[PDB]
């Protein structure tokens, strides 16, 4: 139960993962907008999970924070360096029309596939490893994707707002100012100018 | 049928003299006449629409006749800013000599009358030039009427009547109207302001003879198949130019430079040929949508049928609009009544704004005339799309086939609507009339530091959003740091920004306090038309007062004076209350517009601005004021060229004053008078020698309202019209 | 300053405001004898002139160019006291108001003729119920929670 | 003297007394504190 | 930079995605919404003479059914991106950041 | 001529017969209420539409209805 | 058997053209004689436009609500 | 010279011809 002393909602048994009863709007009313959801907040859930680190591990290294890091693109003659490295197809359309086709194409497989519960889980490549092997331990591990995606979702949502609360900073650059001194370094400031 | 009216048997039947003018007034409700069919009904409205057509053809024609024929078109293209440009000529055998010799100007050998349509300077700017061209244009428009009348002849002999599913496929109309309707058309007069337009604005005069000879740009198509647009972009003309000639002038075709150009004080033809160049494309391809006979496209039927919030806060959604809207021919011109409104006040606001037209943004008169003009159509466009939408919730609104969708549910919550409209004109109107009551009494008892001034802030932020300084509040635009500002400085933003902050033109004029109470009521004036109009329309099909109104049609006298008494319960009722607060809101728009300038043209914006904020200022400093010339057009000490418009003015108050009448005396009073007259003809020696074939009769109780209505509007619009040319033009200023 | 106004301390036109309104009531006291009761009058409305405009000044009021206060209801906390403030206090009293004859209505709604005491008010009743309004916006709160402020399926 | 005050208590007489009061005081009030566009206090 | 190679990349592109990649959601949807209709019934059936569409153009002995009119649309598609990228190329236009 | 109908609401009272100044209407007999009778309107030839029986009807909604129609010269009340 | 609600019991109106509709009122007396169409017979709080203040219903227009 | 034709021509001979026409069209009985 995500708030002790409340009824849980009537379509939320407790039964499916990551479900602790929240949903104050009624949102998961309708079974077939629930359904949908689940497969939704999965898809976001993994793409935090890859972005988080991607967004955290170029900022303790040498190379620039997630928003220096999307720089080139706004000057014409812009070419990306991955690892320092200028690499040629670093220009702006080249790497947007790449992008288009190859995204387009694997989200769209995704678009024309309706079991439903392989949207949500569909395994087999994506499960070379075997993970779901034990079902106990399969579905244990879907409450271990759905709770790390939700935090890594949180965590998206603390850079943003700390990125609009000190334009050009990085997460960890806003977490050092606040090691100096945390007494007088905090949302405080921001939330009260 | 057996005689006048044909349509209506039952008003032929009448023996009174109502059967001559209910056979007028119901000429055109063809849903109404005997044996109407729905394929009658869709061919009649199809010929009236060539009809109408060719009326329009017909107008302009005339227009281009007379300005060539009688007018001062060459000479005012050699100097637009000290001609006055002429309409026609006056041949009036009333004349005295007097008129003769006042009327008699514009550099022209008779009377004449002061055009203040403003086509010279819309003819002068599309590139026409000498009065062959006029002639050439006028013969075409008699030719496309000529075609009009052609057509609407044509679709009413069977194999060419089109049949009703023809009018309603919905799809295939829709493809060919945004496509080729709106994006051809749009793509081809950015033809002919890049072939025509454009050369006459650097000298070269381009016609039907050499337009095949000269390139429009010297590397043109090109670059345009290449990809490389910029070069049409290349060669703008100067900030020092002059309109008809070569000085200044550049190569550019289609620039996005987003001011005006500093002699006209207009927008740049570069600017408009590139705009409907883009919106053409624009038009192009979204006519691509729907499906018609290529097995690709929407149906725009499964699309409603689609659109259904889940949790069902509206219910079905919008299902079965589809058949609503297609089967009822009022429900689909009161959306275009409604939008078209729309789009009407738009022009009004962005012609005096934006002018687009060479040299007309110093013609005062022709500004104020333009707006006055646009504003009232738009009212007038406004409560007509209303009527349609009771008339629709009367004759084809079916309520089984609508059940549960959003257009029942406006019905069945009809009276918190209505009860909120009502809500929001009394706050506004309470409010609204207190504060100018207030600031009057102050004023009255010397104290005008004790006034409510509300600054309009919200707007004036708004205003610095676009890039004005005038109130310093360093927003978007309006600030150095801002990302709006650094992505268009390298395109429109000099130009506009050079145009806004300018203080001779009225773009995002500066607006104080004044400007605040006035806006105020136009709120007040929109919100009670709207009330009206609205409560007449869902109170159309029945209230508790007639739950069964819905049986007796559009228009009805009334339900007698049963059950309380019942005048004026009908949704025509409504509309005709409805057109006196349109009247009321318009007179108060176009109040507020003619001062702000008028006082703007004088340099003496002040007065505006002190004047405005009590009543007795609008009273004293803006009508009374501003009559003294008008009121001086013909005196017992002789006459000017005002007189025609002192003359107006008058009749426009006897007309008014006319109207009341029909407004204020109802029938029955008038209906036993005409009985005494008959005794009096019938017992009169010789006189009764003469019979009448018509039983003389009192005027009909709606009669006698749309009677009343239109001399009021007739004599408001004449009246006003008067004062506000005879005030501007007598200054020029 | 807002706007592109001036504190009405530092406008020109404000203070030849005030000049030529004392000017104008002294040429009126010009014309009677100092002890008399007109000049006295005269004499008051001067007092209170200045009483206004030194007002006005203090509490921060803007102007425009006509040396007249504008009032800046954005809500920028400099000028509540310009509408913010009152507009509270209004609705307060509004609240009050319309509370107390809601209370009025409920109460005599089940009376054998209600009309009755609409028109001829029960004064006692009313003098029960005007003090109610002092907690109004508790009252209408709870009301509104507890589902008694709107009548079900109307 | 119960039909008097019954008459004392009907809709005319009673909104003389209430909007007199209030008159008077509203009148009061910006007697002592005339003039005010503002509520100067904070 | 080269008209030819930017219009022959967009359009080539754009008929491969409508071919193989689009053309089942396209035919899906296309089917499902189904062809207009007042009353209840097709423009056609409900008496518009010039309603009834052509079949022998949507005929095509391409084996997955692509026709001239698939052709046309993504072509459209491919030509309005391509004079898109050359427009854009050619501006000159930069955002101050 | 003005229609005029009336509905099997009617509760026979008579009250649009006594109110009609034309004689447009009549009490025929009915089994559907305790009056045993229901209004007609046999004679709306001579209605000239002043509604005095829509006055006169004391049921919600009306039983009688007056349809303003046609214009004659009796409808008009025209003695000319 | 009694055809009806009971008298006295509060009903709530459903003919839409009735000025009480969806409003309630007081049963009087219902009228058992069959061949009646509207042998329902209301009283009601309030006058109608016509000052009219009791009426009669068929037995599919009156609701009976406690 | 014209206008001394075509004013008269539509202010005068005009309406009296439309409003005599027009009289007997609405005066006719079939
Ligand atoms: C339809 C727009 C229009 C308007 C509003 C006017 C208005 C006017 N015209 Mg003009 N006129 C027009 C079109 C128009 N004209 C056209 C297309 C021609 C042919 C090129 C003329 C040729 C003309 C001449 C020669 C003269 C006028 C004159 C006048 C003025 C006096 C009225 C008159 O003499 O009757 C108008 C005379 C006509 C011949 C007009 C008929 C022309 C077409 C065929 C109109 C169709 C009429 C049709 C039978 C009825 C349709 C009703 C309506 C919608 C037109 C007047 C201000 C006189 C003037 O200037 O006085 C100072 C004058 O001498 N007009
Ligand atoms: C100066 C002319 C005038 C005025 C003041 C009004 C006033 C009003 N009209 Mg009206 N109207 C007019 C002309 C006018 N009309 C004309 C010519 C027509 C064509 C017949 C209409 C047709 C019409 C319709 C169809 C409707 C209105 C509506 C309204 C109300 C609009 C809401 C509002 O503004 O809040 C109130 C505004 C006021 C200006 C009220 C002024 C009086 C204040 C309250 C004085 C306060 C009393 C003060 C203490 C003195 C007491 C005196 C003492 C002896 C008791 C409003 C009371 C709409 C409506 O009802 O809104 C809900 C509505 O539907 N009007
Ligand atoms: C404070 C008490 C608390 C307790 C009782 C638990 C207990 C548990 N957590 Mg949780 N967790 C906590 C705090 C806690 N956590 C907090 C504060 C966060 C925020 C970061 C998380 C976020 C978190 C994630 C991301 C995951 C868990 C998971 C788990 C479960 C897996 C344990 C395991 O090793 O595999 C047996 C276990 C029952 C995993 C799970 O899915 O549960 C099955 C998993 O992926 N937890
Ligand atoms: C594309 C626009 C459009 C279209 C096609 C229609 C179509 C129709 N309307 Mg609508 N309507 C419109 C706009 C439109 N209207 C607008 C703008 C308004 C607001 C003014 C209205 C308000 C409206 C109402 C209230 C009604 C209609 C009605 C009708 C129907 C019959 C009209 C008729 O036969 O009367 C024939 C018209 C005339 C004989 C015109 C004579 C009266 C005019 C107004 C006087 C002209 C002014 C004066 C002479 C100017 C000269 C002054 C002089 C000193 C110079 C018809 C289907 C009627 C209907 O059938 O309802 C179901 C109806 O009652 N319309
Ligand atoms: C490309 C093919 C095509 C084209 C060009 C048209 C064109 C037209 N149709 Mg048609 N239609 C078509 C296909 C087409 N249709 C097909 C295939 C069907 C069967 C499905 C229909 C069935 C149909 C019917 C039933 C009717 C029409 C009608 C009309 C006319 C509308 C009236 C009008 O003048 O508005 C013109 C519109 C514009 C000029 C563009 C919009 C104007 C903008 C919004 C406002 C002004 C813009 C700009 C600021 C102007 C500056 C002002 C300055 C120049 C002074 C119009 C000329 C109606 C008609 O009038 O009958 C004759 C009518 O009844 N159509
Ligand atoms: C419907 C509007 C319209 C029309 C009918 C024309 C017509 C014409 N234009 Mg024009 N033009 C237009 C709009 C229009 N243009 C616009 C909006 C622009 C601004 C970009 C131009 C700018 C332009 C230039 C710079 C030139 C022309 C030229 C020409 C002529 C030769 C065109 C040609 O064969 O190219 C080739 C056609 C094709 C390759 C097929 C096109 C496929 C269609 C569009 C689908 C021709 C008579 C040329 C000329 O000789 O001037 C007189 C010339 O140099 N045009
Ligand atoms: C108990 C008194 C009372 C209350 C609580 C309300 C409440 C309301 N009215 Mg109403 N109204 C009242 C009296 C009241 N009214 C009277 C006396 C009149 C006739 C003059 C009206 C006429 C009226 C109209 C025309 C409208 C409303 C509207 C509204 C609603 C919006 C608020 C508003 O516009 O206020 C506006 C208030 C007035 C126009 C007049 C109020 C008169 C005084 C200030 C209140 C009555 C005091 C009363 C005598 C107290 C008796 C004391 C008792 C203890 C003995 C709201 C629910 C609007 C609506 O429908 O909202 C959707 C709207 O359209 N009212
Ligand atoms: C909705 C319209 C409106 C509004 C917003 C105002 C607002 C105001 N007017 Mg104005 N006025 C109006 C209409 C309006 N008036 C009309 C229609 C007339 C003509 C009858 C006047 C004539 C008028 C005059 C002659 C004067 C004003 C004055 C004032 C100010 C007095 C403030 C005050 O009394 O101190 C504060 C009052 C209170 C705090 C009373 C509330 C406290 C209650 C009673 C008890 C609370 C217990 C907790 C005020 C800002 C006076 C002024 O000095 O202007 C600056 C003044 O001289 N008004
Ligand atoms: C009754 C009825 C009817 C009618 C109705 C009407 C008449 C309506 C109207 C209406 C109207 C008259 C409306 C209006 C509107 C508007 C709107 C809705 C707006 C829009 C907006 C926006 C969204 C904008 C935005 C922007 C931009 C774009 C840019 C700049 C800035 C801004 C923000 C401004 C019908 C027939 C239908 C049916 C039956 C019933
Ligand atoms: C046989 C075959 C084949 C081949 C095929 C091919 C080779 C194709 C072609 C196709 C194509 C190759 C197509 C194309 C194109 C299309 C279209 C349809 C177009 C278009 C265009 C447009 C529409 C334009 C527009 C515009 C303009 C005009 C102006 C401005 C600009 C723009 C863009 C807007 C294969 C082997 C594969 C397989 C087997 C069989
Ligand atoms: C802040 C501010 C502002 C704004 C405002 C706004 C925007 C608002 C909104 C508001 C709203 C949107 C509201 C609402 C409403 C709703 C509803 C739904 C209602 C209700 C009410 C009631 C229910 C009442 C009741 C009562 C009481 C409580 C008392 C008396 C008696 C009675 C019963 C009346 C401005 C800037 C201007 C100024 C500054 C400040």
């Amino acid at each position: 139960d995500w708030m002790p002393g409340q009824p849980r909602p009537s379509y939320l048994d407790g039964s499916a993962p990551g479900d602790f009863g929240f949903d104050p709007l009624r949102l998961g009313e309708v079974p077939e907008n629930l359904e949908r959801f689940k497969e939704s907040e999965l898809i976001h859930c993994r793409w935090a999970m890859l972005a988080v680190p991607g967004i955290l591990v170029p900022e303790a290294l040498g190379l620039g924070n997630w928003v220096k890091a999307q720089e080139w693109a706004a000057l014409p003659g812009g070419q990306a360096t991955y690892l320092g490295n200028p690499v040629p197809w670093g220009t702006l359309p080249t790497i947007l029309v790449i992008e288009f086709l190859s995204i387009a194409f694997v989200e769209h497989q995704r678009s024309m596939e309706k079991d439903p519960e392989k949207k949500k889980y569909p395994g087999g490549a994506f499960d070379p490893l075997g993970y779901s092997k034990d079902p106990k331990k399969f579905h244990e591990y879907k409450i271990k994707e759905v709770k790390n995606g939700r935090l890594a979702l949180l965590a998206f949502v603390g850079i943003c707002v700390q990125q609009s609360a000190y334009p050009g900073t990085g997460p960890l650059e806003n977490l050092a100012t606040h090691l100096a001194d945390p007494w007088h370094n905090t949302i405080g400031n921001v939330l009260i100018p | 049928a057996l005689r006048f009216p044909r349509f209506s048997q039952g008003l032929a039947q009448d023996p009174t003299t109502r059967r001559i003018w209910f056979g007028i007034a119901t000429a055109h409700d063809f849903e109404s006449h005997d044996d109407i069919t729905e394929g009658r009904l869709y061919q009649n409205i199809f010929a009236s629409h060539f009809g109408q057509l060719a009326i329009i053809f017909l107008w302009t024609s005339g227009n281009l006749f007379h300005v060539a024929w009688q007018g001062n078109f060459e000479a005012w293209v050699q100097d637009p800013l000290h001609v006055r440009p002429i309409a026609h000529a006056i041949w009036d055998p009333h004349f005295g000599q007097p008129a003769v010799e006042a009327f008699t100007r514009g550099g022209a050998l008779g009377p004449v009358n002061i055009a203040y349509s403003g086509v010279y300077q819309w003819w002068y700017t599309i590139g026409l030039r000498t009065n062959e061209d006029l002639y050439t244009g006028a013969i075409f428009l008699l030719f496309l009427s000529f075609i009009s009348l052609l057509a609407g002849w044509l679709h009413l002999q069977p194999k060419w009547k089109p049949s009703v599913s023809w009018f309603k496929n919905a799809e295939s109309r829709l493809n060919h109207h945004l496509s080729g309707l709106f994006g051809v058309s749009s793509l081809a007069w950015a033809g002919h302001l890049v072939h025509v337009a454009i050369p006459g604005s650097r000298g070269e005069y381009v016609r039907w003879n050499n337009f095949l000879s000269v390139l429009p740009h010297p590397q043109g198509l090109g670059p345009l198949f290449t990809g490389q647009w910029n070069l049409y972009a290349q060669n703008p003309d100067s900030s020092n130019h002059l309109f008809s000639t070569s000085q200044g002038a550049g190569t550019a075709i289609l620039t996005l430079l987003g001011g005006f150009h500093p002699q006209t004080q207009s927008l740049w033809l570069t600017d408009m040929a590139h705009h409907h160049l883009a919106i053409a494309i624009l038009f192009l391809i979204g006519g691509h949508m729907y499906r018609t006979n290529f097995g690709i496209g929407h149906s725009i039927k499964y699309i409603l049928e689609a659109h259904i919030p889940p949790g069902g806060r509206l219910g079905r959604g919008h299902k079965g609009l589809y058949d609503t809207i297609n089967n009822s021919i009022h429900f689909q011109l009161g959306l275009a009544l409604a939008s078209l409104g729309v789009i009407t006040s738009l022009v009004a606001q962005h012609m005096y704004s934006l002018p687009a037209y060479a040299f007309i943004a110093q013609d005062f008169t022709t500004q104020a005339a333009l707006y006055t003009h646009h504003q009232y159509i738009a009212g007038f466009i406004m409560t007509g799309a209303f009527a349609h939408g009771a008339i629709f919730f009367i004759r084809d609104y079916n309520p089984e086939q609508n059940a549960d969708n959003v257009l029942a549910r406006m019905l069945e919550h009809k009276e918190a609507i209505i009860s909120h409209l009502s809500w929001a004109s009394l706050f506004l109107g309470f409010h609204t009339l207190g504060l100018y009551v207030h600031n009057d009494v102050m004023l009255a008892f010397g104290t005008p530091e004790k006034q409510i001034l509300i600054e309009p802030i919200f707007a004036q932020w708004i205003q610095s959003a676009h890039g004005k300084t005038s109130y310093g509040f360093d927003v978007l635009l309006s600030s150095t740091n801002s990302p709006a500002l650094n992505a268009g400085r390298s395109i429109w933003l000099p130009g506009w920004l050079n145009a806004i902050n300018e203080n001779s033109n009225s773009l995002f004029l500066t607006i104080g306090p004044g400007d605040f109470l006035v806006h105020h009521a136009i709120a007040l004036g929109l919100h009670t038309t709207t009330l009206i109009l609205v409560k007449g329309a869902l109170d159309a099909r029945g209230s508790k007062l007639m739950p069964d109104k819905k049986d007796f049609g559009y228009s009805f006298p009334c339900d007698g004076p049963g059950r309380g008494g019942t005048c004026d319960i009908s949704a025509w009722d409504a509309f005709y209350l409805a057109v006196f607060w349109m009247l009321n809101t318009i007179g108060w728009v176009t109040f507020y517009w003619h001062w702000k300038h008028i006082t703007l043209w004088q340099g003496n914006v002040s007065q505006f601005n002190e004047s405005s904020t009590y009543l007795m200022g609008w009273l004293r400093d803006y009508l009374w004021l501003n009559s003294s010339q008008l009121i001086n057009g013909y005196n017992p000490f002789g006459m000017n060229s005002l007189s025609v418009w002192a003359w107006m003015f008058l009749f426009g108050h006897l007309v008014w004053a006319t109207g009341f009448m029909f407004l204020i005396s109802w029938r029955g009073y008038w209906q036993e008078l005409i009985e005494t007259l008959a005794w009096a003809h019938e017992r009169t020696p010789l006189a009764n020698l003469i019979r009448w074939r018509d039983k003389p009769v009192a005027l009909s109780i709606v009669q006698a309202r749309l009677v009343g209505l239109v001399h009021f509007s007739v004599g408001y619009i004449f009246t006003y019209a008067a004062f506000l040319i005879a005030s501007t033009s007598g200054k020029f200023g | 300053d807002i706007a592109g106004l001036t504190p009405c301390k530092d406008s020109k036109q404000f203070a030849k405001r005030e000049k030529q309104s004392i000017k104008k009531l002294e040429s009126s006291l010009k014309l009677y004898a100092p002890d008399s009761a007109p000049a006295l009058a005269i004499n008051a409305t001067i007092e209170k002139t200045k009483r206004r405009f030194d007002n006005y000044g203090k509490q921060g009021l803007l102007c425009g160019a006509d040396g007249l206060p504008h009032l800046i209801v954005s809500g920028d906390q400099r000028h509540w006291g310009e509408f913010i403030t009152p507009g509270i206090l209004f609705l307060y009293i509004a609240g009050w108001i319309g509370w107390v004859g809601r209370s009025y209505l409920i109460a005599i709604r089940d009376d054998k003729k209600p009309t009755q005491k609409e028109i001829i008010i029960d004064v006692p009743l009313a003098t029960r119920l005007v003090f109610r309004g002092f907690s109004w916006p508790i009252a209408a709160y709870r009301e509104l929670l507890n589902g008694e402020l709107v009548a079900k399926d109307v | 003297m119960r039909d008097l005050k019954t008459y004392l208590s009907v809709a005319p007489v009673a909104s003389t007394l209430w909007f007199a009061a209030l008159a008077g005081l509203l009148i009061e009030i910006n007697r002592f504190f005339p003039d005010a566009l503002t509520f100067p206090f904070f | 930079l080269n008209p030819s190679l930017v219009i022959s990349l967009s359009t080539g592109l754009s008929l491969f995605l409508g071919r193989f990649v689009f053309f089942n959601f396209q035919r899906e949807n296309v089917a499902k919404q189904g062809l207009p209709e007042q009353n209840g019934v097709t423009h056609f059936e409900a008496g518009d003479t010039r309603a009834k569409e052509y079949v022998s153009l949507l005929k095509s002995n391409d084996p997955v059914g692509f026709n001239i009119v698939d052709v046309l649309a993504w072509g459209s598609i491919g030509h309005i991106v391509a004079y898109y990228i050359l427009a854009t190329s050619s501006n000159g236009y930069d955002p101050k950041f | 001529s003005h229609s005029v109908k009336i509905y099997d609401t009617c509760i026979g009272c008579t009250q649009c017969v006594r109110a009609c100044p034309t004689d447009v209407l009549e009490m025929i007999p009915w089994g559907g209420c305790k009056a045993k009778q229901i209004a007609s309107a046999p004679r709306t030839e001579d209605c000239v539409g002043c509604k005095r029986c829509e006055s006169a009807c004391p049921t919600d909604f009306l039983s009688v209805r007056v349809y303003l129609w046609h214009e004659t010269t009796r409808s008009m009340g025209l003695a000319y | 058997p009694p055809i009806g609600p009971k008298r006295g019991a509060k009903v709530k109106i459903l003919r839409q053209e009735s000025y009480w509709y969806k409003g309630t009122g007081s049963v009087v007396a219902v009228d058992q004689d069959p061949n009646t169409r509207y042998p329902v017979v209301v009283r009601f709080n309030k006058v109608n436009y016509a000052n009219v203040s009791t009426n009669n219903y068929a037995l599919d227009e009156v609701e009976e609500v406690k | 010279n014209l206008p001394s034709l075509f004013v008269p021509l539509v202010g005068l001979l005009f309406p009296a011809v439309a409003m005599a026409s027009l009289f007997l069209h609405v005066e006719k009985r079939l």
